[PDB]
RNA sequence: UUCAAAUGAGAACUUUGAAGACUGAAGUGGGGAAAGGUUCCACGUCAACAGCAGUUGGACGUGGGUUAGUCGAUCCUAAGA
């Protein structure tokens, strides 16, 4: 009954991600793509809306056998150096102009939601059911189709260091899938890495995903996440909410980083290793010796990769948060945005002197804990017919939503979302920058994650403000885009399926759902040496069925 | 950055002022703004330009 | 008194925004001499006599 | 050794040629004195009803013969005194004379 | 007494089983003044150690 | 402030010392076409004026306080 | 003045509760006038002070708060200048 029940739960919530999915890539692409039908239409828009069709869809399904509901993820739309949760809002479009108009060179389209052809957008999506959470995450690229033909099929191919990087993302995602399929039963692993005596831990999947980087010639933003998910806490809350009994494993700039035996310079300058204690955390700071994967759970996995354009040398790739002040400097691609995505902490008990905020606040304490967007309350939410008058409705409200919503920021009842964007800075700036202190201890942003959980830099003992005083202290200061993609995974059994043996459920997955653009290039995981074991895992995840296999894969369904 | 003078005073009474009221009321928006951060530099620059303006039409 | 005059109220006003402590930030700088702010006063103990 | 034995007290005996400005209490540090010789701990805790009672006839006025009981309670964990512990309570009779020492039984 | 079976339920939640304890509030309570407002000794200052 | 803006629609701005009730409702009217209803000043201790502006049933003031960029 | 509870490393004095009290309405209450001038209040904090301790404050650090066509000045005049 557990596993039927979990199992008919994680199939309901990744067919209903899957066909929202496949529903706003279709829309996206008659909009923009395909036939210009001069529907042209933005980013919030095409978000509110898909946000009430996942609505629609969802209150079908539980609405009385449980109590218990909700969008995990709202679903971003993001274009380019945002690493994610950016979510404009319709309302918000003129002031977002008027901040932005002191400089729009590369991003006017970005902030305005009219993607120029080749912008390499990406959809996020995360729907909650009853404490249990599913994600899913990939990217697309538009570009002018021909008119010669009416199939509307573009030169089918298409070239670009930013659609090599995708590449690189689609086949890692593959071959982490694949390896995590293979820790079942089945134990013979499909490589030289294992397969009659091994643990299966993280240290094959950090050499794997860093082969694959070097090979594709693109960096790894350091915002991946492969965590096993028990009930009411999947990390979506990154690291806001702190996470203490986590096994997985998360990859940081403070890993990678070049050994004792490099055979690198990286000018060591004999700096003595850090020894003092790290921040207290109730984390378990990487327990890279044990990931042994065992059944009756749930795993996320999640693959951020940043390329890498011309850069003279090697440097570090890191996260920078975003404000919307204005105030900070000007730059030629500076952004300025408001996040909209909040989460209130319901440890600290506090009422407040509004009657509007007090209405909010017991609105959001009965929706789940999780992020979500003002938009997301609405008693005209679901939209049953498509109109303007609900639109209008639904902005007079928000007016005064945002008012209470202010009210909750300005006294201690939320925290912000931050927005990062990929920065790249090369190692030299880091190794001759000035070190005044080897700690931080800031104690003057809003709440938690003041050292980031673990160090920024526990090497060479850097803190997070000077890393991003120095960032933005430079003169190259190359922005990398992000190609980002995710899924879940679902283990099975014979008594799950007594028909087969114990299995693997893909989430939020699979060809049907994620179907790559047309990208034909070079410089892709070369030949010969020792590399060839990604060649040959490849080939056996492929070839391993006999006549059928232990992978599965969930399907959408039509809208009636 | 900013506006520098032996450029600026090369334009007529209308468009100057009405540059002038222009950017006195992005820097009214900038003193609505800086109300929660205590620091913003920006603002220093909006003022030479101000002063500047001033200067010009006056002279 | 509820009723001084609008200058008695201004000069109340001045010295109320100059009754403060110094700025931590100060002592950081180079070759400092300000150590605690003599000119710090409170109603208990000095008046400042209009 | 949880015990409960109904003792009697008069004040007459140890509050006789003292201030009238601090009867009540002189009654209170003869009422834990007595405990404390009566039990043999460290640790005496009165209750406010016998605080009422003693109290209740004046600050000036506090009746001669009281009754009350001592109990013996284990002290909770981090005690570093000791786990003995004395607990007061009062109780009322028709009439004061004709009782004596009573060990009465838990239950 | 078996009316009193209403609450008996009701002190469970979930949502992250309220909360995961209390840990958020050892973080946010280690600011020296609270609210959103301009401090002319705690902003004047950003680095910790100094 | 914001508790009077949400109840009684009544925005509340800092003036300079030199400006009274009729240079703040020709600079309301003029900078934001919204019609007054009434006008109230008070110098706060700290040394400047602010004022308190009603406006009428015709306008709301969160419609202009999301528009200037403060919320 | 007494007891209990709670906070707190640490309670004759902090908070609440349970008792006893007094000021006895020409009050130790409710407002004010001169004068005082941010002391009112909220939040974190106690090396310096409250001859004693203070986990508390009329103390320390950061902020909030006074809305007049009808209340007084501004209008008029006396002994005067």
């Amino acid at each position: 009954i557990l596993q039927e029940s979990v199992l008919n739960k994680y199939r309901t919530a990744g067919q209903i991600a899957q066909t929202a999915l496949k529903y706003v890539t279709s829309l996206i692409n008659d909009s923009y793509h395909s036939k210009t039908t001069q529907r042209q239409l933005t980013v919030p828009e095409l978000c509110l809306l898909t946000d009430s069709f996942i609505l629609t869809r969802l209150e079908q399904y539980y609405k009385n056998k449980v109590n218990e509901r909700g969008i995990a993820i709202p679903t971003t739309i993001d274009i380019d150096q945002i690493s994610g949760g950016w979510c404009p809002e319709i309302d918000d479009t003129q002031n977002l102009l008027n901040w932005n108009k002191g400089k729009d060179s590369t991003f006017a389209s970005s902030v305005t939601g009219t993607l120029r052809p080749g912008d390499l957008v990406k959809i996020t999506l995360g729907v909650h059911i009853d404490g249990y959470t599913s994600e899913v995450s990939h990217t697309m690229v538009i570009y002018p189709v021909d008119e010669t033909k009416p199939i509307l099929q573009p030169t089918g191919p298409l070239l670009g260091g930013k659609a090599d990087a995708v590449a690189a993302a689609h086949i890692a995602m593959e071959t982490v899938v694949a390896l995590l399929a293979c820790a079942l039963t089945p134990e013979k692993l499909p490589a030289s890495l294992g397969g009659t005596s091994s643990g299966i831990t993280g240290q094959l999947i950090r050499t794997i995903v860093d082969t694959i980087a070097r090979s594709y010639n693109c960096g790894v933003v350091p915002g991946s996440r492969v965590r096993r998910i028990r009930r009411f806490l999947a990390g979506q809350n990154e690291g806001i909410v702190a996470e203490r009994e986590y096994k997985g494993v998360v990859w940081t700039e403070s890993h990678q980083e070049a050994d004792l035996l490099s055979n690198t310079d990286a000018k060591d300058l004999t700096v003595v290793d850090r020894g003092q204690s790290t921040p207290f955390t109730n984390v378990s700071a990487i327990p890279s010796d044990d990931f042994v994967v065992q059944s009756g759970e749930v795993y996320l996995i999640d693959l951020k990769m940043a390329s890498l354009e011309h850069c003279t040398k090697k440097g570090l790739v890191t996260l920078e948060t975003v404000d919307s002040y204005t105030g900070k400097s000007h730059k030629a691609g500076e952004l300025i945005a408001r996040p909209g995505a909040y989460v209130r902490d319901f440890a600290q008990t506090h009422i407040l002197k509004l009657k509007t905020s007090r209405q909010l606040l017991t609105k959001i304490d009965k929706q789940g804990v999780y992020p979500f967007k003002l938009s997301h309350l609405s008693s005209n939410f679901p939209f049953v017919h498509e109109n303007e008058e609900e639109l209008q409705s639904l902005k007079k409200d928000l007016k005064s939503f945002r008012l209470g919503m202010s009210e909750i920021s300005n006294n201690y009842l939320c925290v912000e979302s931050p927005i990062q964007i990929a920065r790249w800075v090369p190692w030299d700036h880091i190794l001759k920058a000035t070190n005044p202190n080897g700690n931080l201890s800031y104690d003057a942003t809003s709440t938690l994650t003041l050292p980031g959980h673990e160090l920024p830099l526990p090497k060479l003992g850097v803190s997070a403000i000077k890393l991003k005083s120095l960032m933005n202290s430079t003169k190259e200061s190359i922005s990398l885009p992000v190609a980002r993609e995710c899924n879940t995974i679902v283990l099975c059994d014979s008594s799950v399926s007594t028909t087969d043996r114990p299995e693997l459920l893909r989430l939020t997955g699979g060809s049907k759902t994620c179907q790559p653009s047309w990208i034909h290039s070079q410089h892709e995981l070369n030949p010969q040496d020792s590399i060839v074991q990604g060649i040959f895992q490849l080939a056996t995840l492929a070839k391993d069925k006999r006549f059928g296999l232990l992978l599965k894969e969930t399907q959408p369904m039509k809208q009636k | 950055a900013g506006v520098k003078a032996y450029e600026l005073r090369t334009k007529s009474k209308e468009q100057l002022a009405s540059q002038l009221v222009d950017l006195k009321k992005e820097l009214a928006e900038l003193k609505v703004q800086k109300l929660s951060r205590p620091s913003l530099p920006k603002i220093k620059t909006v003022r030479k330009s101000i002063a500047c303006v001033l200067t010009v039409i006056n002279e | 008194a509820a009723q001084k005059s609008f200058r008695i109220k201004q000069k109340m006003a001045k010295a109320k925004k100059q009754n403060r402590p110094l700025p931590q930030w100060i002592r950081l700088r180079t070759n400092n001499t300000i150590r605690y702010n003599a000119k710090r006063r409170n109603w208990r103990r000095t008046k400042m006599n209009i | 050794d949880v015990v409960t034995r109904e003792y009697t007290i008069n004040l007459h005996k140890r509050l006789h040629g003292v201030s009238f400005k601090k009867r009540a209490p002189r009654a209170v540090k003869e009422i834990k004195k007595f405990a404390k010789l009566h039990m043999g701990t460290d640790d005496v805790r009165l209750a406010p009803e016998l605080n009422q009672a003693i109290w209740k006839r004046g600050v000036k006025g506090v009746e001669y013969r009281l009754r009350l009981r001592i109990s013996r309670k284990r002290n909770e964990e981090e005690d570093a005194k000791n786990p003995l512990f004395s607990y007061v309570e009062p109780v009322l009779v028709a009439s004061a004379k004709g009782l004596q020492t009573v060990v009465v039984e838990e239950d | 007494q078996n009316r009193a079976a209403r609450k008996n339920r009701y002190v469970e939640r979930g949502s992250d089983v309220v909360f995961g304890d209390q840990d958020a509030l050892t973080a946010s309570t280690e600011n020296g003044v609270k609210l959103r407002q301009t401090d002319r000794l705690l902003d004047g200052v950003a680095d910790g150690s100094m | 402030a914001m508790k009077k803006v949400e109840d009684g629609n009544i925005l509340v701005f800092q003036v300079s010392m030199k400006a009274n009730k009729y240079q703040i409702k020709k600079a309301v009217k003029e900078l934001y076409e919204v019609d007054v209803l009434k006008v109230n000043t008070l110098v706060r201790p700290n040394g400047t004026k602010k004022a308190y502006v009603r406006l009428t049933a015709d306008y709301d003031a969160l419609d202009i306080a999301n528009r200037i960029g403060y919320i």
